[PDB]
DNA sequence: GATTTTATGCCTGATTCT
DNA sequence: AATCACCCGCACAGATTT
DNA sequence: AGAATCAGGCATAA
DNA sequence: AAATCTGTGCGGGT
């Protein structure tokens, strides 16, 4: 039944896998180390052991063959896991959105018939990585996007990047690495935000000073500040649009209403600003890296690159010029699946001993885990989409500002 | 290795699994009810070149490219969509002109991939109406190598005329077809009066409108359906008993069925039925449709009356469906349920953005071409100095410089020049030191190259008033382009104008009939 | 209903069948060694640009295209076609640079055709040398809407460097693969003298070279194949007895296998003999071939001899393979059974044919560019003239007649015309009555109408100065290709340095080693 | 299993069909009169029963299927004609060579095994169509090639095409079709002498005027006749050829032959027209046509196509422009097998009783059907590789072109 | 993503008759 | 060359239990 | 002991 | 004799 049984008899050091899809079965069986592990493919989704009936699940052929290889009963008064073989058990599904719900599915029977099992720590999980990078003579692997952001930028300042501002000064490494991962945070919290403000206003005001209230006044001090906003973004513009702006009073403070007006005959009719946003701490960051983000450029301005020198303003492109030098000779390569990998790539990088990397499963709370399973993998719809709901992106929107 | 809580890695994978089904499988978009797959299979067909009239194509060759261009996944799902819409029976206006065995009302099969050609249908061009001009936005594919576009800058209303159906976690959508001229009228009479009633609409849109031609028994279900969003209806056969004498033999001709009912399925269902004498009075049955029509022939007993096992059928067999009216959509990237006005309002602002957008890029491109031709016309005027200035210079690039160092006078053509309404057409980037400046002309560099291009055909009569004459006419051009951007009204006049060229294109009759009880 | 005879059916029907198999399917051409599959891949490869110096492409793209345009058939038969090019194993000079799983001499087998992608080898590129140039006739597809070539301009010796190997209604085809600079070496003898003997040709060209390197046993079957056409010859294995003293035990090590053996298969009826008491005297079997090289290793009883066993394992095993060689290929579009001498010849008549038809067409290119540079220098002698006649042109058509209807003076260029008298560069087609005829040029309809396509950009002197050297070194071209064609001795010379180029670049060592019994 | 039965159980008015392919029998099982009519799909080719024994005979899937399908006895002592189901039986093969194979196969074993089922007359052969043709309204299917060529004819002088001369006669249908006809026929002539002369020397003659050897004797006008030929045969050459001509006068009547250089750079010895030439009907028939084909054409001429004019000057160029103008608006569908075609296609075709078409297979001679059967599908080589060898181009030698 | 046994002719080895 | 066995949500006959 | 007969292997096609 | 329970199929995915 698809299943390479190892030749280790003694239940104390084998291994199995559960591996996705046939193409990565056969890769793993090439493969794999032949003296104590076995390899099971998986054809594709199986049976949801919450919803079906008990009747149907013996009727199954791929859970009868997984309980088959395990070996351990099933059902009540027949149940025994001290007759156990392969003591360490392994998933290693995709790193897409399908291999998450076989994921889950598998979590769910392991968890529903054999509590014992998960309970004693023998369900692990793998972690085959995404991305393949080669730069000539250093190539190596990279899991994630964010640990790809981190090597591209690492890469981008490995090195030279010393910033001449107006004759010769020098961050020198640390202090130019501080500043751009905090830019880097603050275009993340912009981004995260960006449906409730456009991007052009929020990325114009990191420049602009203070709001300044200590001196606010109902005339001649409120227009000046958003005068100036509007005359600084209307300079900047390649899209046909135009900022108009009012303000108000309400007896305790001079609010504004921003308008704007872009491939359209309707307007939003205000972009208010009040007491409320200038008191959050999402301004006040913002001011506080552009305390630091000024015109500190002088006439005379560049960048001592390797071997390069780009004297330019505007130190966003600037940015954008080392980023197209650091690519100049690096090569990326993104995983489809199992099946793209060879034999060597998944020995070396998954099921090698000792350069393998691996989770265990544990639980932590038995009701909390029971009421989430009942309430994710049920057969009730309406307590599945409130909790879908709940944390769908009105959730994400977290206004802590930090 | 490293802990995990079981609960956290169950959350966040089915979350994640749940989020991303709901907004890329399942859902269509409310502003081209289109699904993703639909979208990107219409933009490769596209993208080849496979209009309406031409060659066919395999259909392996349209899911190889689909597959290993813009979307990731299976080969039978693209393959089984690409048949669906070519099927005169699912869809009320196909979408794409097959060639092969596409399958038959019985729901027998379709041949493979291999065995099949397809192309684009004459009405999915205008889904696909003015897509160079700049009028929606593209994102990069599934591994930031292409670009394909975030939404089709549709002219039909395609979500109410084809419907649609669709499963995802935790939320279903299901809406039936429509018919084109009686949505149209809808708009229009939305666009003269915006605060317009449902009874207004309904006035002009009795219900749906299936390819098969029901009969619709009932009409509170179609009210409650457009009014909240959700409702019921019932789809019934048409029958009808004849009597020829002699005997008094009785027959049951059916001519038409329901919405998705498959004809040999219902006719075994029947004889599976009078086989256990679960309905009485049934002699024989037979079908006998063949080319011009749909027939099936029932012969009763003697010792029965034709009504009663009409109506018996009518309970009991799949000859009467019900059908529930569930509208869901994506109203900005969230699901949500809308009724008729709001999608017809979403149908109005899309075409408002595409026209504003068509109008910016057709400026743009006018204001560059007259900007050209005036520095063609000024360097036809002075022949003499310019090919004397020309034989006396080594190089080219010696002749560009000595031909931008100096000014040139106008000449004779000032009267035109200056008849210009200032700035009209002035492109934005050009600075204010060249141009038209006082009674003098200062030429670019890409100017002086176009003049370096001229062939020494120009010089006759003909080609001199041809520029003059296309100058002319793009002044013209450019200045209703203005008054478009000008105001507000001029816009929907154009919107409407649209809108009724369509109907009178691609209208049609009415199939289903609606009755009450 | 018309009645047949049985006999006429299966009479037609027979030999229509055998005669498109013999002609159509299997057999080789003599002078390229191509089967008609093998030139329908190469020329698609070749039209969509899939060149050794670009980035790779899909197999199953390159299959769909041939299947679709030039080849219709079914997608196994190609595929399995492209990939036996791939194998370094199989052919002596791979024709094809594929990346992926294409087998191994194990007894693998490849991947799918989603699975692999390919593209052409460098080799390749000297098979469709010059097919731009007019060398070769091309023929109507099955469906008459595209052309293929009826053989390509080969310049590498395919058939002897590569073999073949066929089955066709009636006869059989086969032939082993050689060496490149062996073949070329003859061909240049052959050249040198036409009356050579076979003794002669032998001399350079002692046997067959496979690419696995075995052992030829014996010398007679050679000569007689190359003598009549028909033979026989035995591929011994390469093997050796160690012994490393201390126990004094000996080991058999075998390292090379003949041509086409699969390894498991001779490992496991190793074992299966062995274990049947049917060979004597062996204890172990094992293999260790991996990356570095081929090594199978067998160990044999204490109180054994090497030798004994050695030679049972000849007798026995499929380590000793028998060859039959039968030389069979078209000739004129029928079969025939070739010697060597046949084949040399042949490929000599087409390489003169080849180079015949190209001198003729770039004589013909050559002639029909100077007539127009001609006409240009004259018109840039008398500008002024010209663009003051052009001035009062009322349409292009008349400038055009005006221009033609009148003599011109040559002015200071007729001095460079002197080097161009004698008709040189006149073309054939051209009446004696334009052209110079008292010292004044005439102008033709297309002269004229390419001195009105004339930019003002090349009124500067070195675009003048680029024309006039332009002329004089086409005037060279002309004297060069009319002295190609005048004399039979330097198309024999320009032969040998094609030869001895080829033979430098690709020449490579030899692997077979050929012995006595 | 893959059969499908007919509900008529009376063995006198049912049929059997043999299609090949499973996608052809799946698109045949759909437009069939369910009544009574059976298909059997056949996946790819079958055992030649001649060379096999009668075990393998037995053992071998389809030819198995196909004695259950039919009913009667296999083998001596067993066969029995008159408990014979499906009493008429219908091949319907491709259109191709493959078609031809698998057909002389069925053939061999119907009449190797069952003598009485062809002596009866109980098989049958059926004609599938090549090309459909639609001209917007009109639609019809064309078998094979040479009635293409018919109706492209027929369509070429379709209306119109009135060919005016001088001023405005009028040929009107029967002299032009008749002298197309007759091009036709000479062309085609031509065509298949391809070996003996080259083709531009048949074309040339046809236009020159006759040789008239009964008065020609020995008046040195042969010199004056081929200087003639061979200088219009130079006057047009665009391939790089050369011609000479050389003469003698060995006898009474003086003959001439040309040397002919061609692209291959090796000479010709001649192509001399001998008394052969002169004497045979061919030339004859080519001056006939010539006497036609004279310079009939005014200084000014024109076609009269419909509302359409163009000015011709030559035959060939007239027929030419009227072919390039029959085909505006015409579309062709070329069927590259019986899978191309969806089932309305095929029952009205092939399988509808009262307009589908076929062939009756019978045998005329006993001992002649016998032997030709032992040649062609017995194991001997040398016999049928020397039948093959005597129907070869060698006898393709047909003198009589007519 | 992977799924059956046939035709056609020249060599061999394993096996069967007189 | 079309077929295999599971996930997701809504509405509906005929089959089991109170 | 030696003729006779039976299979499997190679490369493009259903 | 009212009320729970068990199956089938529509259209894009392993
Ligand atoms: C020959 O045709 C031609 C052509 N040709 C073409 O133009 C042509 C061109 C291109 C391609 N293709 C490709 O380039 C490509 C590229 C990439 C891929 N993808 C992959 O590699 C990846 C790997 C991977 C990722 N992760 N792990 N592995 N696969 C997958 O993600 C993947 C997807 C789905 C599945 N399983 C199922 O869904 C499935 C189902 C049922 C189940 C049932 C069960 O019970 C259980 C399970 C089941 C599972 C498993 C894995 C694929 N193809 C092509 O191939 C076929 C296109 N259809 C072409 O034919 C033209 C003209 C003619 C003519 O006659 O003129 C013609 O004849
Ligand atoms: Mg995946
Ligand atoms: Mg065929």
């Amino acid at each position: 039944g698809k299943l390479a049984d190892c030749q280790e008899r003694d239940p104390a050091l084998s291994e199995l896998y559960l591996v996705e899809g046939d193409s990565a079965g056969g890769s793993a069986k090439q493969g794999r180390n032949r003296k104590n592990q076995a390899i099971l493919p998986l054809k594709g989704k199986i049976l949801n052991v919450e919803k079906a009936r008990f009747d149907k699940m013996l009727s199954s052929q791929e859970v009868a063959t997984l309980i088959t290889a395990l070996g351990c009963g099933i059902g009540r008064d027949e149940y025994n896991p001290d007759k156990l073989r392969y003591h360490s058990i392994i998933i290693m599904t995709d790193a897409d959105v399908d291999g998450s719900h076989i994921r889950t599915l598998l979590l769910t029977f392991f968890y529903r018939q054999m509590p014992e099992i998960v309970e004693r720590g023998h369900v692990y999980i793998a972690q085959p990585p995404l991305y393949k990078v080669k730069k000539g003579k250093q190539e190596q692997y990279i899991k994630d996007d964010e640990a790809m952001d981190q090597y591209q930028i690492s890469i981008a300042l490995d090195g030279a990047t010393l910033h001449t501002n107006a004759s010769a000064p020098a961050l020198a490494g640390e202090a130019l690495e501080k500043l751009v991962s905090e830019y880097n945070a603050t275009q993340k919290m912009i981004n995260r935000m960006e449906r409730r403000y456009p991007k052009a206003m929020l990325k114009e005001l990191i420049y602009q000073p203070t709001l300044t209230e200590a001196d606010l006044s109902d005339e001649q001090t409120v227009t000046r500040w958003v005068n100036a906003l509007v005359s600084e973004l209307n300079d900047k513009e390649q899209h046909g649009s135009q900022w108009k702006f009012d303000v108000h009073t309400n007896a305790e403070q001079n609010l504004f209403e921003p308008i704007v007006r872009v491939r359209t005959h309707g307007v939003d009719t205000d972009y208010p600003l009040d007491h409320e946003f200038i008191t959050g701490g999402e301004y006040r960051r913002i001011c506080t890296l552009g305390e630091k983000l000024r015109g500190l450029l002088e006439e005379d301005a560049f960048i001592e690159r390797g071997e390069r020198r780009q004297p330019v303003a505007s130190f966003e492109q600037a940015l954008d010029w080392l980023v197209k030098e650091s690519r100049r000779g690096l090569s990326i390569q993104r995983y489809k699946g199992l099946g793209e990998m060879n034999p060597e790539q998944l020995w070396e990088t998954t099921m090698d001993p000792e350069s393998r990397r691996m989770l265990r499963v544990t639980v932590k709370d038995a009701i909390a885990a029971d009421q989430l399973f009942t309430t994710l993998m049920g057969d009730a719809v309406e307590p599945r989409r409130a909790f879908i709901e709940e944390n769908a992106l009105k959730a994400a929107n977290i206004d802590i500002e930090n | 290795i490293t802990p995990v809580n079981i609960e956290e890695e169950l959350k966040s994978s089915y979350l994640d699994y749940a989020m991303s089904v709901i907004v890329g499988r399942a859902l269509p978009d409310v502003r081209d009810g289109l699904k993703p797959v639909h979208r990107r299979v219409l933009y490769a067909m596209n993208v080849l070149g496979n209009d309406w009239n031409k060659a066919y194509k395999k259909s392996a060759r349209v899911v190889g490219d689909v597959i290993g261009k813009y979307h990731p996944h299976g080969d039978s799902a693209v393959y089984d969509t690409i048949v669906r819409m070519a099927q005169p029976f699912s869809l009320r206006y196909m979408l794409v002109d097959g060639q092969g065995n596409f399958g038959s009302i019985d729901g027998d099969s379709a041949a493979a991939m291999r065995y099949t050609e397809i192309r684009l249908a004459k009405i999915a061009h205008e889904l696909m109406a003015d897509l160079e001009k700049e009028t929606v936005d593209f994102v990069d594919n599934y591994d930031g190598t292409e670009k394909i576009p975030d939404v089709m800058p549709t002219k039909i209303p395609n979500l109410l005329v084809n419907g649609s159906s669709g499963i995802a976690v935790g939320m279903a959508t299901n809406i039936p077809p429509h018919n084109l001229t009686e949505v149209i009228n809808g708009c229009l009479a939305y666009i003269d009066d915006e605060d317009i009633s449902i009874e207004g609409l309904m006035e002009h849109i009795p219900g749906p409108d299936f390819p098969t031609a029901a009969i619709i028994n009932g009409r509170r279900g179609i009210e409650e359906a457009y009014r909240t969003g959700r409702g019921k209806v019932y789809i019934r056969a048409r029958a009808e008993v004849e009597v020829d004498a002699k005997t008094g033999r009785e027959t049951i001709i059916v001519h038409e069925i329901p919405y998705q009912v498959n004809k040999a399925r219902l006719i075994e269902k029947i004889a599976e039925l009078v086989k256990e004498k679960r309905v009485e009075g049934i002699s024989a049955l037979r079908d006998e449709s063949d080319k011009d029509g749909m027939r099936i022939v029932i012969e009763v007993k003697r010792d029965a009356v034709g009504e009663v096992v009409l109506n018996n059928l009518y309970s009991q067999t799949q000859l009467q469906v019900s059908f529930g009216i569930n509208m869901v959509a994506l109203h900005h990237g969230q699901p949500k349920i809308m009724n008729l006005k709001d999608i017809i309002a979403a149908f109005v602002r899309h075409r408002r953005e595409v026209v504003t957008r068509r109008t910016i890029f057709e400026l743009r491109k006018a204001r560059d071409r007259a900007h050209i031709l005036e520095a063609l016309a000024v360097a036809l005027a002075n022949i003499d100095p310019i090919i004397e200035l020309i034989r006396h210079a080594p190089t080219p690039a010696e002749a560009k410089t000595a031909l931008v160092a100096n000014p040139w006078q106008l000449g004779n053509v000032a009267a035109m020049l200056e008849r210009a309404g200032d700035d009209a057409a002035r492109p934005e980037w050009l600075e204010p030191e060249f141009g038209v400046r006082d009674g003098l002309y200062y030429l670019t560099e890409q100017q002086a190259q176009a003049i370096l291009d001229l062939r020494l055909q120009k010089l006759t009569g003909l080609e001199h008033e041809k520029l003059l004459d296309e100058y002319k006419e793009l002044l013209d051009q450019i200045a209703e382009l203005l008054r478009i951007l000008g105001s507000a009204d001029r816009l929907m006049e154009v919107i409407r104008e649209e809108l009724e060229l369509v109907r009178e294109q691609f209208g049609d009759k009415r199939r289903t009939e609606i009755t009450a009880n």
